[PDB]
């Protein structure tokens, strides 16, 4: 509601009027590091700026201490605030702290301003009533979520705060009870914002083919977890693509050719980065599937890959080194067999983008790549400090290699993700041999102590890939409910467990009555009450609340009041 | 048909006078250069060619034999369009190329991968001498003395029978003289110490190498190999043929002092303690035998030989005796920190030379146990010292 | 016309191989040994030669295992028939695994043109002293240790040539792998003479 879609140029605009002065740069961008589609959007945004030749700041970013902390070093001159994928639950206002009169100037008349701007991209979908409504130096990129889903809550939102005797109690029980109805729901992102920058620009006629394919690959990476949300935008992102798409027909190859066209995008691992045999070896859906992690399904893999006729010698080789022969019927080969190994699913058409001779990448194997140069890119509070730096230095790495001269930097991180890949296989498949998911009938709790991988877990999208590793095994078992997943990892170093609270999923190619229901995530809540009724020192500062860390004596009582948490 | 060779010849011109990447057309660069340094030899990369169109890299995987030759003159072509002015010669040049692809380990290798080109890698433990492969011949008919020539290519021909222009079988002959030849060596390649089966011979193979890739390594040498996998009609088993390869592309796997060292030296002599610095620097692990340090750093920096005019020599090597296993970790030490070094502590095609005493030149000599080291007798040492040396040991360590 | 395992029974040739080597013979062979493989079954009724060409086809392994006393069981006539003359019977048994392969596994022939049967569970068995003229031409079960290995070098399966008078190409002559090929003849041209060995039409296959 606050700034709904149509009037985000406005928005903009009113970024523009403030903070454009070539004297002086007074527009600073927070970015939440550790989310791809935040990282495109901060890029597009910064490609935006400098065609407008505004000079801003970007502050990459891990933690909501790291933001408050940030804040409090902020100068007055900065009067525009951009927050991407970070914020939107929370109560900023409150969290930072702000004081309208601290800031409030020249608000003459029935008007009102500050001297500073708070823009927030965060588009999970709990919006923060009082950012959304209390406060007016917070400003939220709506998606129209608020207008659509939160005009009861905005009802009795207002209405509560109007409210300053049983007519009293007979609304302020009900108003309060709807507003925490709106509360105590998980989190789950709403749409890409990747998207909503992309609808922007369009707005301010910006768009072009760079633009659309960063957002592609926001949209892609957000993919994975929120399916049905790349699936709600495709439609869009494939229309613009049609739009922008040049008249020329089978023009000749040539260096300067560059195209961005949709073909098959087979739902596996690298696959032209990575042999067929590979590629299928560690395609999560592809192991959910056949189970590959015990023996036998590696059999039924070999059985299946002579189902296709093709030499097993051939699918472990280079693929783009495969032969043109079977490079091509390998659209046949899938087309046949597939639905007899239940894998149809696999076949999927998506964006895939080329430029000259180099060569092809389609939009899942380069978010991947870049997820994986997230990661591996490079006095315990000062180890931290380290890891997270390492973290936002890997974070810039992503950024130049989001530039297109750069391909070197993309091979690395492809050969990167290919070793994350295998190490997150090895791992899951000792752990499903080991047994070491438990059915606590709350969660399936599966806690991590073996040193290997376990310096590399530390990171929390490794541990997120893990995660949903497991989880795509556990949700194609169809034997497992959806139980929440309950995942940690102890850092020696820090002799804390990386608790994260994963939530399930319906099986990827689920689509029935059910699977439509989103099945929001009160891991961060039920972790939050246990902390606050507890003591146990952790890290709620992560902005993904799910995830948070924990001493290595403090995870097991924590784990008992998790158990024992009625919130899960 | 030929029209067809013509048409793989204009698609491979155009790939070389066209694939460009970024802003560079990057063979068109490497051909000049390396004609500008009479290295008549170009380098491609499969992924390059299969990215400008697979079809060609499709081809010539399956008849490399033929295509690659069409290859060769398609350069050949090019650098004279290049280096040399049209209507105003360059010898055929030799094709170098790099799948970086899957490899396939020695062993594997079968009748699967006969006429492919093959991606491999291993040790060479020999290397012949270059022989002579006439590239061009002239050619004399024996009888109506009809001239002509053949230009032969090192793939996959015989002096033609027929008089072409009875006169006889063989009438032709070759005029040395005004043939052309290229070298040719052959190499030898045993598969990884690693890749040997358990409690396995190490297998081997032979390899011809020509052109520029002669002589670019040394026997005992990691690499790996590109090459067709081929076999040859040996004149030394019913319908057996004798497997080689034929050698593509080669890249080494193991592969003077600028001012940075002379400097670092330099800075080294300013330090006051520098020697007490080496003195502790030496066999840590060896604590003590301070003495022995320093006497280590005496030997390994020799000293100032000198030649007098009357022409007798002032030695300069100086040679310490020492006297359980710490002595033998000592010389262990000094032979992995010396520039040169013999360690062995006694123990120790028609060609004979000297003992291995013999083989050791400059650098350093060590043995463990002189009281257990007696072959040759200690006389041979006496005179490899003393007198640092037909059978005249022209060593000086 | 084809004939019946009963009317296999009557040999009615001058040797044993004479007989397989008649066509409507062969067709009867084939049918037989097919109908074997895929309803010969462990006392389990499980198809264990079905498993076999499962496991072949899963492992890309181009020898079919068979054991000998299984086709005892059933279809004897066939065993008696092999051991008399096993290099008939085992192509066409070998053509016949193509075809029990290739119904389970489609087009599994890029995987492996060819396929190799491997008999196994020879009742007969010989020493090296105790093999005889009369042994010779058929299968015999033998052990001992091995002395000597050589290497693995390729040996050409087929073979065309090329006279040298004329000589375009010559037919793809299968190598017995126990002698030469010595056409000692042309087709193009009625006569002897040098028959270069065509290098565009030949298959190789491991020797040792
Ligand atoms: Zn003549
Ligand atoms: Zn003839």
């Amino acid at each position: 509601m606050y700034y709904g879609i149509s009037q985000f140029s406005e928005a903009y605009n009113k970024i523009l009027r403030n903070s454009s002065s070539h004297s002086s740069c007074q527009l600073v961008i927070f970015v939440s590091c550790l989310n791809i589609d935040a990282l495109c959007a901060t890029k597009m945004l910064s490609l935006l700026f400098k065609k407008q030749l505004v000079q801003s700041q970007i502050v990459p970013i891990f933690g909501y201490s790291e933001l408050r902390r940030h804040y409090s070093q902020l100068d007055d001159n900065i009067n525009s605030l951009l927050l991407v994928g970070f914020g939107g639950v929370i109560d900023l206002e409150a969290f930072l702290e702000i004081d309208p009169q601290e800031y409030v100037i020249d608000t003459d008349s029935g008007e009102q301003s500050f001297r500073r701007d708070i823009y927030v991209l965060d588009a999970h979908r709990p919006w923060n009533l009082d950012n959304i409504f209390g406060s007016q130096i917070i400003q939220c990129f709506d998606d129209g979520t608020v207008d659509d889903t939160l005009g009861e809550q905005k009802e009795a939102y207002y209405k509560l705060l109007e409210l300053d005797r049983k007519q009293r109690k007979k609304q302020i029980h009900e108003y309060e009870g709807v507003l925490e109805e709106y509360y105590s729901q998980g989190t789950t992102v709403v749409n890409s914002i990747s998207a909503q920058i992309y609808s922007l620009l369009s707005a301010i006629g910006e768009t072009n083919l760079s633009n659309l394919w960063l957002n592609i690959l926001g949209t892609t990476s957000l993919d994975i977890a929120y399916a049905q949300v790349y699936n709600r935008l495709y439609p869009l992102l494939q229309d613009e693509v049609k739009r922008l798409t040049p008249s020329s027909r089978n023009s000749v190859k040539t260096p300067d050719t560059l195209t961005l066209n949709i073909q098959p995008d087979y739902y596996l691992f690298l696959l032209r980065h990575s042999s067929l045999y590979d590629s299928f070896y560690y395609s999560n859906y592809v192991n959910a599937k056949l189970s590959l992690w015990n023996e036998n399904g590696k059999k039924r893999l070999h059985k299946m890959f002579a189902r296709m006729g093709i030499p097993l010698s051939t699918a472990q080789e280079t693929w783009l080194y495969m032969d043109h022969s079977i490079k091509r019927e390998l659209g046949i080969i899938f087309d046949k067999n597939l639905d007899r190994y239940g894998l149809q699913d696999i076949i999927r058409d998506g964006f895939v983008r080329t430029l000259g001779y180099r060569g092809s990448i389609s939009a899942s194997e380069f978010v991947e790549a870049l997820t994986a140069l997230l990661e591996v890119g490079n006095n315990s509070a000062q180890k931290l400090t380290n890891l997270r730096k390492r973290w936002v230095s890997n974070f810039w790495l992503s950024w130049d290699a989001l530039d297109d001269r750069k391909v070197e930097l993309l091979n690395r991180g492809i050969q990167l993700a290919q070793d994350l890949q295998r190490a997150i296989f090895n791992t899951g498949v000792a752990i499903l041999e080991k047994k070491l998911i438990k059915h606590l009938r709350i969660y399936r709790l599966c806690v991590l102590q073996d040193g290997p991988d376990l310096d590399l877990y530390r990171n929390p999208l490794t541990l997120l890939r893990l995660g949903n590793w497991l989880i795509e095994c556990c949700a194609e078992s169809e034997d497992k409910q959806l139980l929440p997943m309950v995942l940690a990892s102890i850092d020696e170093n820090t002799d804390t467990y990386l608790v994260a609270g994963l939530t399930p999923r319906y099986p990827r190619g689920l689509d029935t009555i059910h699977t439509k229901k989103p099945i929001l995530n009160n891991f961060s809540m039920a972790f939050q009450q246990i902390t606050a009724e507890t003591d146990a020192k952790v890290r709620i500062d992560n902005f993904e609340s799910s995830i948070i860390e924990i001493r290595r004596e403090d995870l097991s009582p924590f784990l008992e009041k998790l158990t024992l948490s009625g919130l899960l | 048909n030929d029209d067809d060779n013509t048409e793989i010849i204009k698609s491979f011109k155009n790939f070389i006078l066209e694939f460009r990447l970024d802003s560079q057309f990057i063979y068109r660069d490497q051909l000049r250069n390396n004609i500008l340094v009479k290295n008549y030899s170009l380098t491609v990369n499969m992924e390059h060619l299969i990215g400008y169109n697979e079809d060609i890299y499709k081809k010539l995987s399956d008849e490399p034999s033929d295509i690659i030759p069409l290859f060769e003159t398609a350069i050949t072509q090019v650098a004279k369009r290049i280096s040399i002015l049209s209507r105003a010669s360059l010898p055929t040049f030799q094709l170098i190329l790099n799948s970086n692809a899957n490899q396939i380990p020695l062993r594997d290798l079968d009748s699967e991968h006969v006429s492919k080109i093959v991606r491999l890698s291993g040790i060479i433990i020999s290397t012949s001498v270059l022989s002579s492969r006439a590239t061009y011949l002239s050619i004399m008919c024996r009888n109506c003395r009809h001239t002509t020539s053949i230009t032969i290519n090192n793939f996959n021909v015989s002096l033609p029978r027929s008089c072409l222009s009875n006169c006889g079988p063989d009438p032709y002959i070759i005029i040395h003289e005004s043939s052309k030849f290229i070298d040719q060596q052959f190499l030898k390649l045993q598969e990884i110490p690693e890749l040997v089966p358990v409690g396995e011979m190490p297998r081997n193979l032979t390899m011809t190498c020509d052109r520029y890739l002669t002589n670019k390594v040394i026997p005992g040498t990691r690499v790996t190999i590109v090459g067709i996998y081929s076999i040859y009609n040996s004149k030394n088993g019913v319908a057996i043929r004798t497997p080689y390869i034929k050698i593509l592309g080669i890249q080494s796997d193991v592969e003077m002092f600028t001012e940075e060292e002379e400097e670092e030296f330099l800075q080294l002599s300013r330090n006051p303690k520098l020697y007490e610095i080496l003195t502790n620097s030496i066999a840590p692990s060896i604590f003590g035998n301070e003495d022995i340090k320093k006497a280590i750093v005496c030997l390994l920096m020799g000293g100032s030989k000198k030649i007098l005019p009357d022409g007798m020599r002032l030695r300069g090597d100086i040679n310490v005796l020492l006297l359980g296993t710490a002595k033998s970790q000592l010389l262990k030490f000094v032979e992995k920190v010396s520039p040169i070094a013999v360690y062995t502590s006694g123990k120790g095609e028609f060609y004979l030379e000297g003992g291995a005493m013999v083989l050791a030149d400059g650098g350093v000599v060590c043995i463990d146990e002189f009281d257990k080291m007696r072959d040759e007798d200690r006389v041979a040492i006496h005179e490899a010292m003393e007198q640092q040396t037909t059978t005249v040991l022209n060593s000086r360590t | 016309e084809e004939l019946t395992l009963e009317s296999l029974s009557n040999v009615k040739a001058n040797s044993y191989s004479e007989w397989i080597t008649q066509p409507n013979v062969s067709r009867t062979i084939a049918r037989e040994l097919k109908s074997f493989l895929l309803e010969y079954t462990d006392e389990t009724g499980r198809s264990v030669y079905g498993a076999r060409i499962r496991t072949l086809g899963e492992m890309n392994s181009e020898s079919l295992e068979v054991n000998y006393r299984h086709l005892a069981e059933s279809k004897a006539i066939l065993a008696l028939f092999l051991a008399k003359c096993p290099e008939e019977m085992l192509k066409i048994f070998d053509l016949v695994a193509m075809e029990a392969t290739e119904l389970h596994y489609p087009d599994y022939a890029r995987i492996h043109s060819e396929i190799h049967v491997r008999i196994s569970d020879f009742p007969t068995i010989y020493s090296l002293r105790e093999l005889r003229e009369s042994n010779l031409s058929s299968l015999v079960r033998v052990t001992g240790v091995v002395t000597r290995r050589t290497g693995v070098f390729p040996q050409l399966k087929y073979v065309k040539f090329n006279c040298l008078k004329c000589g375009s190409i010559l037919g793809p002559f299968f190598q017995d792998s126990n002698e030469e090929i010595r056409i000692s003849f042309c087709t193009n041209c009625k006569s002897k003479g040098p028959f270069r060995v065509n290098g565009e039409k030949t298959v190789y296959r491991n020797y040792q």
